[PDB]
């Protein structure tokens, strides 16, 4: 395999990357900057609806023929999204990509929004909101982002309560016609040839406010499920900055994903510090979300009802005493190894490689290979870590608490 | 040939009868699955005007009294709104049959 | 770029054998990662009644102190080099795989050998892991799907030790002696029955050299009877829970048959449905289509699980206690439609679905290395996907309805019900609706 990806910025604004590996899976990932922050009070919960709007009829192919053709060639179509990225992935084997490309372009360029499908999809929004929030943890995440900013970043991934049913297809047509432009689209292809992608994207696209502000404070959801969820997060840094990479080194210092299942994670000092503090089975993990303007660094704890505030104090004083100059340089290098391990071994298959290459191309406007990204990881020093921890201690706090909250510090009891 | 044909068409419309009872094309359709689907897909104000005209027509059939002279929907004031909807529903029935074929 | 050229373009999984009976296999790739694991055939089939859940308890004890490192120094070395560890066990197999990096390899291979041969038994840790398995039973007495499948196996292999769960009895847990554990570890692992497998960015020559460096000198030196499938029905009337969980299966054929591939085409015709799919009134498989039309079910999967030349051809649905009867009716209707009255285009579509499902199944390094281990356990060898494509091309609807006539037509199935299952019919209703009288 000597071949490589190809980059092309077509001048009405779109990004194209092509890759021919001699792997049978052909995947097309179409990424759009149409997240929750690009919706507002007049289209609350609309990105949830459009994420469920995959099975609409198109001017060119009715949704019956769409579904039967896509499952007749056997390819899989999925809609996944984050607060800045809508994402359409279509996968198949390498010969039948043309008709699936035609269906994808028909869905992106020409939605019809016929009203009976919108009503049935309101019922589907109700069902999907139940399936989403029956997990508690994502609900804690969404209330954390609600507590994070005063503006459009606090728009949830899912529709609110009263907003179900009262969203018009005309706002959907308007949101399509002013948020699906040529300069906000990235087209990634794995397993297919470049010029077919370039010619068909040249054929059938032909299309053509500010940043959010810090709010701070707490949100308490008294629910009482015998496990207090507590998220303490400050604002960190924008996307791709050396400051945000320093916070990533800091969260690899604090705590990462469980590398030893049915183990104890004896290296992550938060677990041993809180296990020194509280001799009860807890869980502490670090957290950092990155966005095109800002970023959110903190941690997330699952503890008992009457055993939450001591865990929070143990974690916060551990972060303080790391910030005040108690940290080892082989521990910094071990955080570097954990960051390299996560970034390599999250993009091994075509799915993670697709996600990373597409977000990298849509964000930066070009490609950068992962080897020099690992070199940039290797170009991170220690005063970065100390200043990142000092910034986490110093600034205004944001807190999302949920559960039996009879033993939780509010503001002054930190 | 052409306009005399239209004269025959207007003659049939005036000899049919439902012009004298306030009805259009889209008030005199026999129901199948597809017709009921097209009625289900209707807009709001059209649905309310349709059921109001139907209720007046069934009432005037009930007391067997036909409308006065100048309350009659004459030729070419009717609205053929159902033909796109019901046409596309028959088209989707043919589409299912052609996919199964 | 065509399909046969793509199936031509695949690495080859070079194998070797260490002369203890050890099998080793590798397959390379051009991304900077690897996955190195050990598969040992040790499940609940080889255990006894009073020794149930032994190897599960061993892989609980696998990282709590060895004959070189203590209980925390192993975690220290693994997390200091930054590896990814995982371990599991079926009722048949036992697996220990590390998603590993392209540079920390030989010391980690030595670590994995020390995991194999010198798992020490600290009595503090035998007490702690006994209480941890008590906590795991306490937690996993709620996840309904695994309880369903354990009830399915329990009613499927009644009397025979295959019906035993991997967890087994708590009475065994409260008497776990170290002596039987040492005896189990000394007997059920050593000489022929272990496979090292490595998939990812490494070299096979240096892989066998590290096998020579560490796994050589292991120096090791009477089971697999046919298990009688019973066929019966177990039901748990337990009305406290809102939903309902009903599974039904028959005896699966196994591994040495292309009729298993035909049955996978049949499950590609039916298989899975979840109620959150985009587009419900337009789905190809008629079962889920009419289920969306009538709002009956929530989820199902009709599928296969293959044990060692046997298994369970299964179908489980989660639904409501007002939506069981017509669910089972249309389910058996699709069964007998595949048994007698299948068309051709649905078989072609199912073959393309099986192709795409296998290709997207074997992506990454973990499923590839898992596939290598499971192929060399069931067969002693690996069958690449081009032969699977040829045997897909060996499939028409006539052979499919022959095989479905073999494995469905008036069987004695195993039915497991869980929850408010009052609507669930009696077993003879399943027996009557099983075979068509052509209605």
């Amino acid at each position: 395999h000597p071949q490589d990806l190809e980059f092309t910025r077509l001048p009405n604004g779109l990004v194209i990357a092509s890759l021919e590996n001699y792997a049978p899976a052909s995947r097309i990932g179409l990424f759009i900057k149409a997240g929750s922050r690009y919706e507002n009070f007049n289209n609350l919960g609309t990105s949830h609806l459009l994420r469920l709007a995959s099975s609409l009829t198109t001017k060119g192919a009715s949704s019956f023929k769409i579904t039967r053709g896509i499952e007749a060639v056997g390819g899989k179509l999925s809609v996944t999204s984050t607060r800045e990225n809508m994402a359409y992935t279509v996968e198949c084997l390498r010969d039948d990509v043309d008709i699936l490309m035609e269906f994808l372009l028909n869905v992106t360029t020409a939605p019809e929004f016929r009203r009976w499908e919108v009503a049935a999809l309101q019922s589907q929004l109700r069902i999907d909101k139940a399936v989403a929030f029956q997990n508690p943890q994502a609900h804690v995440i969404e209330n954390l982002h609600a507590a994070a900013y005063r503006n459009a970043l606090a728009n949830s991934l899912y529709c609110p309560d009263y907003r179900i049913g009262k969203v018009t297809p005309d706002e959907l047509h308007d949101y399509v016609q002013n948020h699906f432009t040529s300069a906000r689209m990235a087209l990634i292809g794995l397993g297919v040839s470049h010029p077919v992608l370039k010619q068909v994207a040249e054929q059938f696209l032909n299309i053509r406010g500010a940043k959010a502000k810090y709010r701070g404070g707490e949100i308490r959801e008294q629910n009482g499920d015998s496990l207090v969820h507590a998220a303490l997060v400050a604002e960190s840094a924008a996307i791709g900055s050396a400051e945000a990479n320093a916070f990533s080194v800091l969260q690899h210092v604090l705590g990462a994903g469980p590398h030893v299942k049915r183990g104890s994670n004896a290296t992550s000092s938060l677990y041993q510090a809180v296990a020194k503090g509280v001799h009860q089975p807890f869980d502490v993990s670090a957290f950092n979300a990155s966005y095109s303007d800002s970023g959110l660094f903190g941690f997330y704890t699952i503890s008992q009802a009457a055993s939450a505030g001591d865990v929070i104090k143990a974690a916060y004083n551990q972060v303080k005493t790391i910030a005040q100059g108690n940290l080892s340089n082989p521990d910094v290098q071990a955080a570097k190894n954990k960051l390299k391990a996560g970034y390599l071994m999250s993009v091994e298959s075509s799915e993670g490689f697709l996600d990373e290459v597409g977000c990298q191309a849509l964000a930066a406007g070009s490609y950068t290979p992962p080897s020099t990204v690992l070199q940039q990881i290797d170009a991170v020093a220690d005063a970065d870590v100390i200043n990142a921890a000092k910034k986490f201690v110093s600034g205004r706090k944001s807190m999302a608490a949920s559960g039996n909250l009879g033993h939780t510090p509010f503001i002054d009891e930190l | 040939s052409s306009k005399w044909l239209e004269g025959i068409r207007k003659w049939y419309y005036n000899a049919a009868g439902f012009n004298k009872l306030g009805l259009m094309r889209d008030d005199t359709i026999h129901e199948n699955d597809d017709v009921k689907e097209a009625i289900r897909r209707l807009p709001e104000n059209l649905y309310n005007d349709r059921v109001f005209r139907i209720k007046r027509a069934l009432d005037l059939s009930m007391r067997q009294q036909i409308l006065p002279k100048e309350q009659w929907t004459k030729y070419e004031e009717d609205k053929f709104y159902l033909e796109p909807y019901l046409k596309e529903v028959i088209r989707e029935r043919k589409e299912r049959e052609e996919w199964t074929k | 770029a065509t399909y046969a050229q793509a199936l031509q373009s695949v690495p080859e999984t070079q194998v070797s054998q260490l002369d203890n009976g050890l099998r080793v296999a590798s397959e390379q790739s051009s991304q900077p990662t690897c996955t190195v694991g050990v598969w040992i055939d040790a499940g609940s089939r080889y255990e006894t009644e009073k020794n149930n859940g032994a190897g599960y308890f061993v892989e609980h004890l696998a990282f709590k102190g060895t004959k070189n490192r203590p209980g925390n120094a192993l975690e220290k070395e693994v997390e200091s080099m930054g590896a990814h560890l995982n371990a599991y066990s079926t009722r048949e197999h036992t697996a220990y795989y590390i998603k590993a990096l392209s540079k920390d390899l030989p010391k980690a291979v030595e670590l994995l050998a020390d995991i194999v041969q010198n798992c020490s038994l600290e009595d503090s840790q035998i007490e702690k892991e006994r209480d941890v398995i008590l906590q795991e039973l306490q937690e996993n007495d709620t996840s309904m799907r695994d309880v369903v499948f354990n009830y399915l196996h329990a009613t499927a292999f009644q009397g025979t030790p295959l019906a035993q769960s991997v967890e087994g009895p708590s009475e065994n847990v409260r008497k776990l002696s170290r002596a039987d554990l040492t005896e189990y570890l000394s007997r059920h692992y050593k000489a022929p029955r272990m496979v090292l497998a490595a998939a990812g960015g490494l070299e096979h020559r240096q892989l066998l050299d590290l096998a020579q460096k560490h796994f050589s000198g292991l120096s090791g030196t009477p089971t697999l009877t046919p298990c009688r499938f019973t066929g019966s029905e177990i039901r748990h009337r337990e009305d406290g829970l809102p939903l309902a969980h009903v599974a039904i299966a028959v005896e699966g054929p196994g591994w040495a048959n292309p009729d298993n591939v035909a049955l996978q085409v049949a499950n590609a015709i039916i298989g899975h449905y979840d109620c959150t799919y985009g587009g419900g009134m337009h789905l190809s498989s008629p079962l889920a289509s009419v289920a969306v039309t009538n709002k009956l079910c929530q989820s199902f999967q009709t599928f296969n699980i293959c044990y060692a030349d046997t298994g369970l051809l299964g179908a489980h649905f989660v639904c409501d206690h007002m939506s069981i009867d017509d669910m089972m009716f249309v389910l058996q209707g699709q069964w007998m439609r595949l048994c007698t009255s299948a068309t051709e285009s649905e078989v072609v579509r199912g073959k393309n679905l099986l192709r795409n499902a296998l290709v997207s199944h074997l992506d990454g390094t973990t499923p590839v290395c898992e596939d290598i281990g499971r192929s060399l356990l069931t067969y002693g060898r690996r069958i690449p996907l081009a032969e699977w494509e040829s045997r897909i091309a060996e499939v028409d609807a006539r052979v499919v309805r022959e095989v479905c006539s073999k494995y469905f037509y008036d069987q004695c199935p195993a039915v497991a019900g869980f929850g408010p299952i009052e609507q669930l019919p009696d077993y003879n209703r399943i027996r009557s609706g099983m075979f068509w009288l052509r209605f």
